[PDB]
């Protein structure tokens, strides 16, 4: 019944800001509310950055294979939809016969 | 130049394998002088 | 004198050698062969082609 | 037509040895009187010849020539035209009968085959392919089309020739794929082992030469030793440590040949010697491979150096990936040579960059270089696809 209800990505980026927002402030706020323990809490995560190594090569080296099906991702498509047309239209457009 | 050959790199150049053996003699002859 | 010897044996001691050199190897590498040379009492040359072969 | 051809090539390449020159056509000047081998024997009185082959009774006699038996007398021809035309008369008739009795049908094709045999030993391209085809038109056989391979690979190999009859070789094993049941497959790759072996084989057919043995060779058109000294070399000289120290590490194959001809003495042997990552020993067994090797055979010598260096570069991988931190000097001094020289023609390998060496001349000192992410495999990517997406701008070219 819920399905009979509703009816990619940049979302996932866009909480980005909310919590940074408030919390900040949220110290700022308890920080001047009070002017907890709970916040030095959270205070010692922080540095979990800036936090990037040279393992961000990784990344650069695992992009690329990822790119590697770019040239195949497009390529059925270079192949496919091109000399598609051709078997259509030769047909079609020489069809014509009468 | 003749039909068919290896192709490429391209004759390259010649005159190296006897070079070589006359120094292939000297440098070993020279490592015989050595 | 025996041809089996003469071939398996010799060639059987040579990677025993490596396994030694194998086992000396073990400890980590930059090092001198002169070490391993010396650790095996070896010629670093004699060691290297050996040494390099594997 | 083998001693024939290479006993041609054999003097037509008379260098080192005036005996490289005799030996050669020593038999053939008696060889013509073996066969009537004038009509090419002609050509290949020309052949030779405007070299030292420049010394004959019909064609040219020379000084220059150091050869005089590319020599001739009409009555080798006379003899010949006689022979020949004996031969000829013989099989005309009784082809005629073969014809006259429609007598038999490879029957009828067998004297035909024997009519083109004789431009074999005649030394004709000629007949003998239009009997082959009228062979060919009498064949009911795969087996007479066999013959059609042994006709071709005895047209061509006669005068070691080239694409045609390996097209043939072709068109002759594309009719059934058999190959001779086990066997002709082994003609094909045999002569397919010396067609690609013009020039080169050279990755190619090497294995395959390598490969079947001795599961034929040919006399007129082979020797076995020939495929072994031949599938050896160049699979040797192309294939991998591991596939020779698998293979040519020795095979009964070579324990039986090896040394048996010396005509060899070398070509692993001296590279295993090498392969037993030598510096100085292989050093001349090159050249003693080579001038043992390479100059005596057909192709052999026609590639020369793309053997030459190769291997030369070749242990340097080795004596690379042996050093990281190789000196040069270490290697070219003291491995006993020209240093410079050495080094020079070394670095003629930089730019054939097939160095990862990353090598001094001041400090004489060798480096590697490495794959890593690059690769090739990372690295190729680039043009790859770019050929395609030239060919795919090709695609698009049509449209119309």
């Amino acid at each position: 019944g819920v399905e009979h209800l509703l009816r990619i990505r940049l979302t996932n980026q866009l909480k980005s800001l909310k919590g940074l927002q408030s919390k900040l402030k949220d110290v700022v706020e308890y920080l001047d509310k009070v002017i907890h323990t709970i916040l030095g809490k959270l205070q010692d995560v922080f540095n979990l950055n800036n936090l990037q190594k040279a393992l961000t090569v990784k990344t650069n080296d695992e992009l690329m294979v990822i790119y590697i099906s770019n040239l195949v991702r497009s390529i059925i498509a270079f192949d496919d939809l091109i000399e598609n047309k051709i078997q259509n239209k030769k047909i079609q457009e020489q069809r014509v016969k009468d | 130049q003749t039909n068919i050959w290896e192709e490429n790199w391209d004759d390259v150049e010649v005159d190296d394998d006897f070079t070589n053996e006359l120094k292939a003699e000297l440098d070993r002859y020279k490592r015989e002088n050595q | 004198g025996d041809e089996l010897t003469r071939s398996h044996f010799n060639a059987l001691y040579d990677t025993l050698l490596e396994s030694n050199l194998c086992k000396i190897i073990e400890p980590f590498e930059c090092v001198e062969i002169s070490h391993i040379s010396k650790i095996i009492g070896l010629d670093t040359q004699q060691v290297e082609g050996k040494l390099s072969q594997m | 037509n083998y001693e024939v051809s290479e006993k041609a090539f054999l003097l037509t390449q008379s260098k080192v040895s005036i005996e490289q020159r005799k030996e050669a056509a020593e038999f053939v000047l008696a060889k013509i009187k073996e066969e009537e081998m004038a009509p090419y024997y002609k050509y290949l009185c020309e052949e030779y010849l405007v070299n030292n082959g420049q010394s004959d009774l019909e064609h040219d006699e020379k000084s220059d020539s150091l050869n005089e038996w590319i020599k001739f007398d009409q009555e080798l021809y006379n003899e010949l035209c006689k022979k020949n035309e004996s031969k000829i008369k013989e099989l005309n008739e009784k082809i005629q009968k073969l014809e006259e009795d429609d007598e038999g049908e490879l029957e009828q094709a067998q004297a035909w085959i024997n009519l083109g045999e004789y431009y074999a030993q005649i030394g004709d391209k000629d007949n003998a392919e239009k009997t082959l085809g009228k062979s060919l038109s009498k064949a009911i056989s795969t087996g007479a089309k066999i013959d059609v391979m042994l006709t071709i690979a005895r047209l061509g190999f006669f005068y070691n020739d080239q694409l045609y009859v390996k097209e043939k070789l072709e068109a002759v094993n594309s009719m059934i794929e058999k190959g001779g049941d086990w066997e002709r497959r082994n003609r094909y790759k045999t002569y397919y082992g010396i067609h690609c072996l013009a020039v080169r084989n050279f990755k190619e057919a090497a294995k395959l030469l390598v490969d079947s043995l001795a599961t034929f060779t040919s006399i007129e058109l082979t020797s076995y030793e020939s495929i072994a000294t031949y599938a050896s070399v160049t699979g040797l000289f192309t294939l991998e440590r591991t596939d020779l120290k698998s293979k040519v590490i020795d095979s009964p194959e070579l324990l039986s040949l090896i040394s048996t001809t010396a005509a060899l003495q070398s070509i692993s042997s001296l590279t295993i010697s090498l392969y037993a990552s030598d510096y100085a020993s292989y050093f001349p067994y090159l050249l003693e491979t080579y001038a043992n090797v390479l100059i005596p055979c057909k192709y052999l010598n026609r590639h020369a150096d793309f053997f030459v260096r190769e291997m030369r570069r070749k242990v340097y991988a080795q004596l690379l990936e042996s050093y990281k931190t190789l000196s040069l000097k270490s290697m070219a001094s003291a491995f006993g040579v020209s240093v410079a020289f050495l080094d020079n023609d070394l670095g003629k390998f930089i730019p054939n960059k097939q160095l990862n060496c990353v090598i001094d001349r001041v400090n004489g000192i060798v480096e590697t270089n490495r794959p890593d992410n690059k690769n090739a495999q990372y690295h190729l990517l680039v043009k790859q696809g770019d050929g395609l997406l030239t060919k795919l701008q090709k695609y698009g070219a049509a449209v119309r």
